[PDB]
């Protein structure tokens, strides 16, 4: 007999010097609405840090304080409708990433996991990301 | 009359190594052929093209041995049926992700080496009295097995899992898991706490993320994302 | 010998106190909640992009360097948003002024 | 020289990984032999997965039971054709058998005690048939065959035997009337691998892919009976060919007997509950060779159903669903699959279909392979051979369901114990002609390039429909000669064979070559043998010859009778051989043993008329 662990070497030894391909993957796999929004609470999850990462680079880095900014863009009388476009865009993948991350902590509780309820409660996410936004966008 | 159905089939010959992989086109009488996509796969080897290469035995979606990927999906050839819309091409390549060895036929000694590395077989405290009388286990206890013990190991949950994809090297995947759980439920064996131990490293389980894409292509219908849901739940509250 | 698990669920008590945090920060804006939201959310997004490091980078090398990488970053990040809470406004009031605009 | 050989050298080597060959494998590596497990699936392939009502044992888990009552309901059931000194065997060691299992894991369905729940099976009745109905048959709800090879594979894992996966056994090795090895093809890399073996066991499964329409995988080639038939030596009673009442429809998808056994009913186009009338006592729950030919005279009477008045009804739809959701999940979902068939709303549509070979390797109780020499029996040394590619016989001319995957652990273990008895670990290992096996690999080389006019399948096909039509449930001898003539044309046109895959890495078209030569020895041995049985015994049934011919007449007093010689009646096993280079067939003939391992503990149970 040869151990699990000596199996898995020579699984890999002899696979990556041989001629076999891999099959495809992400390229054809069929998607399904828990798997995009998967991909994307990560995604929303890294531009998120990368978003507190640039702002606190920022406040180290730049000339003047905060409030001068934000005095520098009201200057400008921006489109009122174009202000709302701009805060909808910025709420919305925290709002996401929030909803879909008490979604997975009620997971890791043990629950909702029959597919009937994974379906439903990605779109239960969905709704309060937009409602949530569109209210958090208007104040 | 007929009714000719066309069906789209990666192909690569170890043989000829050099010739890269490509798709083939069958056409399928539909009049003339069993329901299920293995019936095409058979036919077409029989009647076109007998260097067509794939795994299968039971014809029942028992054996585990026909795993695939039809129309973007994993599942057994032998219990899907064949969609009839003449005007779609029904596309058909091996198990994601896998080194192939020819055509449809995916290397899975990896996939088999994680599954014995859990000990997936009754362990007791003591067992000199093996063998003498029959252990006792309540209906309700037993019931606890269902759900868990129907596994075919057929692998088309761990090959649909992005995390398997990324780091099967050391993630278990979805079908060990659910395995090494059956194991810790079961009130005849005595090892919980190490079997539990052995997952105490950041990839055996821990590369998880509840993508559940393997509850969703299971053909049996059971759901490991839930089994490894249990497990992280025990990794957290034992002793 | 518990170090897998433990952490696992210190991510998980983070990720919750961030969700309190939130309404803390609507009801009660200020320095506790200002430098709270700082280090959680410094912490949470550091073991979070520790699992993508963890998922996509692979060799011994690579995998080293991009956890150095991310321990700067980190550090830069706390640092600076303690900074904005101690020499600005802080955290709510931005985020406060942010949204008059 | 074109193909390279790799030798090995191991104390002993187990061809099949189904649940004989795993427990014979393990069981040798437990007692201290260095041991190779050959097999051409993963093991959790094997057909034994796809097994589904049960495993029989006086537990007496449901009421008091008696293991004689077990081995008498099995001699019954073999209508006279078993051996009793095996059929005592695999009782007696029932219970300490299913024990074993449960004791390894196998997730046993249970009582309100928590011991293992076990159902009512066809032909099994408490007090040597005096009694009523016995509950022996202990399950895993109905995927009983899926645990047991499942936990015995993960058994196995705890110790060193040796596994060559995805190898496919082509000859064994034999030498002064010795066997010392086998020799084979590794798939996965086209190399031939010699390994040689003081003892060699042979598990390799049965033959139903002989026939059009059978329950059996598409594994179930006969490989292993070829091999002993290649080497010369005999096979055993493979006329006897079990016909299970209920496969599905179209599919031919196995449906459990537990099915019956939890309550189920045939019905035909009437809505008549027909078994009443052929089985007054057993009804649907009477031996498999009396409910398949009940089933076929409703059809050819013109009460069958469907729109072709070609099958009949298997009804559960009386019974709880909590019962039915309980006790037969699996073919719940099977119905819903291949029938559409909701079940706890309309019946199922079933009929008889090829299930399980009574025939095979014959051996003696302890597992060793036999022949028959100047009318008496004598031991191949070196060759075992348990499971269903064996002829023990415990089943003679019909097996009682769930006894199959009894026969399977008990003369696994048993071939392991008998080695153990025989030979000690470490012995010289031995010797064999540089260039043996050169047959198997000229033959297969051969198979590779065919390039003449009749291609495998269709050959294949051809094969399939001959036993379908002329071997079938009721047989007679115009149509018996009709077979054997068109098989045995069949049998020559494979000179004309075309593959068309050169390759050797996974080359799926020349191993379904191979598996074809596999069943055309086969299928010959069955249909001359058939031909030749001139009587009704078991499983096969003749129009031209109704009656079971025994020794004696013993549906009349025996005093002053006298016995009919050896050659002038059929209670006998049928011994076949056949001459790999023309086709033809011989047959021969051994006596059944009527006594037991004890006459004092379990007597022998002579002749009686059959009925149900
Ligand atoms: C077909 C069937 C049978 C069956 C059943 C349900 C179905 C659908 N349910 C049963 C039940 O509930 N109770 C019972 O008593 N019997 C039942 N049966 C019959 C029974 O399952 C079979 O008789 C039994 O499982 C036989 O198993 P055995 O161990 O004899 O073999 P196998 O499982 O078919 O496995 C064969 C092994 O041999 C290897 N093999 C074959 N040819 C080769 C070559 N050429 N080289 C190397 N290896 C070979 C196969 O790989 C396999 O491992
Ligand atoms: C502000 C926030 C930032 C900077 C942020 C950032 C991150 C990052 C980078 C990840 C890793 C993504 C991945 O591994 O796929 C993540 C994951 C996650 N976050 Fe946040 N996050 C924030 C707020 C929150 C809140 C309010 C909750 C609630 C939350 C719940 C989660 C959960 C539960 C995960 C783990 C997902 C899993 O199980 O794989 N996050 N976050
Ligand atoms: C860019 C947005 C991606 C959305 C893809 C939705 O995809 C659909 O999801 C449903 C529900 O999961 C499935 O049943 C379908 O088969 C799938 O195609
Ligand atoms: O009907 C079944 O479950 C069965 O097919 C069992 C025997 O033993 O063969
Ligand atoms: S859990 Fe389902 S999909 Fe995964 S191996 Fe088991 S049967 Fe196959
Ligand atoms: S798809 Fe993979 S990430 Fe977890 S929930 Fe299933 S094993
Ligand atoms: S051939 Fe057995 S699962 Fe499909
Ligand atoms: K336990
Ligand atoms: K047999």
């Amino acid at each position: 007999a040869t151990t699990a662990k000596e199996e898995m070497a020579r699984f890999w030894e002899k696979n990556t010097k041989s001629s076999r391909p891999l099959s495809p993957h992400i390229s054809i796999y069929k998607w399904s609405l828990p798997m995009a929004m998967s991909i994307t609470h990560r995604g929303t999850g890294v531009a998120l840090s990368l978003g507190v990462s640039l702002f606190s680079l920022a406040a180290l880095l730049l000339p003047e304080q905060f409030p001068h900014y934000v005095a520098v863009v009201k200057s400008l009388s921006l489109s009122p409708a174009l202000i709302y476009s701009a805060k909808f865009a910025l709420v919305f993948p925290l709002s996401y990433h929030t909803w879909n991350g008490i979604r997975h902590l009620v997971w890791d509780m043990g629950k909702g996991f029959k597919l009937s309820q994974v379906e439903q409660s990605g779109v239960v996410v969905l709704i309060l990301t937009l409602l949530s936004s569109a209210a958090i966008a208007s104040e | 009359t007929s009714r000719i159905k066309k069906f789209s089939i990666y192909r690569w010959d170890p043989d000829k190594p050099g010739d890269k992989p490509r798709m083939q086109t069958y056409e399928v009488d539909l009049n003339k052929c069993g329901p299920m996509v293995l019936d095409a796969l058979i036919k077409i080897k029989n009647e076109l093209d007998s260097t067509l290469t794939f795994r299968r035995s039971c014809r029942e979606g028992i054996c585990g041995s026909c795993a695939m990927n039809i129309a973007g999906g994993n599942t057994l050839a032998c219990t899907k049926k064949i969609d009839p819309d003449l005007s779609k091409t029904t596309k058909i390549y091996p198990l994601p992700h896998m080194y192939v060895v020819k055509d449809l036929v995916p290397d899975l000694s990896n996939f088999y080496a994680q599954y014995k590395s859990i000990e997936p077989y009754l362990k007791k405290k003591d067992e000199s009295k093996q063998g003498k009388e029959q252990y006792l286990q309540s209906i309700e206890d037993r019931q606890k097995l269902d759900g868990l013990y129907e596994c075919i190991l057929c692998a088309c949950c761990s090959t649909s899992c992005p995390s398997y994809w990324w780091n099967g090297d050391k993630y278990l995947g979805p079908a060990v898991l659910m395995q090494a759980y059956r194991w810790m439920i079961d009130s005849r064996d005595d090892y919980t706490e190490e079997r539990l131990a052995q997952l105490q490293d950041p990839f055996s389980l821990y590369r998880c993320h509840t993508i559940m894409n393997c509850t969703r292509t299971c053909p049996k219908g059971l759901n490991p994302g839930k089994a490894i849901a249990e497990i992280k739940k025990m990794m957290a509250t034992y002793k | 010998s518990k170090a897998a698990s433990l952490h696992w669920t210190s991510e998980r008590a983070v990720s919750a106190l961030l969700l309190g945090l939130l309404p803390a920060a609507y009801l009660y804006p200020g320095p506790a909640v200002d430098y709270s939201l700082a280090a959680a959310l410094t912490l949470h997004g550091h073991w979070g992009l520790g699992q993508v490091i963890t998922d996509y980078v692979h060799g011994d090398t690579p995998i080293k360097v991009a956890n150095t990488g991310l321990y700067v970053l980190s550090a830069i990040t706390f640092t600076g948003l303690c900074y904005f809470n101690y020499y600005d406004v802080g955290i709510c009031k931005a985020v406060a002024m942010l949204w008059s605009i | 020289t074109q193909y390279p050989v790799v030798d090995h050298e191991f104390d002993a080597v187990v061809v099949g990984a189904g649940g004989a060959g795993l427990r014979a494998a393990f069981g040798l590596s437990e007692a201290g032999f260095n041991t190779a497990c050959v097999t051409k699936l993963f093991p959790t392939r094997s057909h034994t997965v796809a097994a589904q009502g049960g495993i029989n044992a006086a537990l007496g888990n449901m009421e008091d039971d008696n293991w004689r009552w077990h081995f008498y309901d099995t001699v019954k059931g073999s209508d006279w054709l078993g051996d009793q000194d095996a059929i005592h065997y695999m009782t007696e060691q029932a219970p300490a058998a299913v024990i074993e299992l449960e004791n390894y894991g196998m997730p046993f369905s249970r009582t309100e005690e928590g011991k293992i729940y076990q159902r009512a099976f066809g032909g099994q009745s408490l007090q040597f048939g005096k009694g009523g109905q016995a509950h022996r048959c202990c399950c895993v709800a109905d995927r009983t065959g899926h645990s047991l090879l499942h936990t015995l594979y993960g058994r196995s894992l705890r110790y060193d035997t040796s596994y060559f996966v995805e190898y496919f056994a082509l000859d064994l090795l034999m030498e002064n009337g010795e066997c010392r090895g086998v020799i084979a093809l590794c798939i996965e890399d086209g190399t031939i691998h010699r390994f040689r073996a003081k003892n060699t066991v042979i598990a390799t499964g049965g033959y139903g892919r002989t026939y059009f329409s059978c329950t059996s995988a598409h594994t179930s080639t006969g490989d292993g009976t070829a091999m002993v038939t290649r080497a010369g030596l005999p096979c055993q009673d493979l006329e006897f060919v079990q016909f299970h009442p209920t496969g599905i429809y179209g599919a031919g998808c196995l449906i459990t007997e537990g099915c019956r056994g939890e309550g189920g009913i045939l019905i035909n186009s009437q809505g008549e509950r027909f078994m009443e009338r052929y089985a007054p006592v057993a009804k649907d729950l009477a031996s498999r060779d009396v409910v398949s030919r009940s089933m076929t005279i409703e059809i050819r009477e013109g009460r069958g159903c469907g729109p072709e008045k070609d099958h009949v009804y298997l009804q559960l739809h009386h019974l709880p669903p909590q019962q039915l959701a309980t006790r037969l999940p699996g073919i719940s979902e099977t119905a819903m699959i291949f029938a559409g068939v909701d079940v706890t709303k309309e019946p199922i549509p079933v009929l008889p279909t090829v299930h399980y070979n009574m025939g095979g390797i014959p051996t003696n109780y302890k597992g060793q392979v036999i022949t028959h020499v100047n009318g008496e029996d004598k031991v191949v040394p070196g060759l075992y051979a348990c499971g269903e590619a064996a002829s023990a016989s415990v089943h003679g001319a019909n097996r009682l369901g769930a006894n199959s995957l009894l026969d399977l652990v008990v003369f696994g273990r048993a071939c392991a114990l008998t080695i153990a008895e025989t030979c000690k670990p470490g012995e010289p290992v031995p010797s064999i002609k540089p260039n043996a096996g050169e047959e198997s690999v000229a033959n297969l080389d051969k198979l590779r390039f065919a390039d003449g006019t009749i291609r495998t399948s269709e050959a294949r096909l051809n094969m399939q429909k001959t036993m379908q039509s002329h071997a079938a449930v009721f047989r007679t001898g115009s149509i018996l000669q009709e077979g054997c003539e068109k098989l045995s044309q069949i049998y020559r046109d494979l000179a004309h064979l075309k593959t068309f895959d050169r390759g050797i890495v996974w080359n799926t078209d020349l191993v379904e070559t191979l598996e074809l030569q596999n069943l055309m020895l086969c299928a010959l041995q069955t249909i001359y043998g058939a031909e030749a049985r001139k009587e009704s015994r078991g499983a096969h049934a003749r129009e031209d010859y109704k009656l079971r011919i025994d020794e004696f007449d013993y549906s009349k007093p025996l005093q002053g009778q006298q016995k009919r010689p050896f050659e002038e009646h059929w209670r006998k096993h049928t011994l076949s051989y056949v001459d790999v280079k023309s086709g033809k067939v011989t047959l021969k003939y051994r006596p059944v043993i009527d006594r037991t391992l004890n006459e004092e503990d379990c007597s022998s149970v002579p002749p009686a008329i059959r009925s149900y």
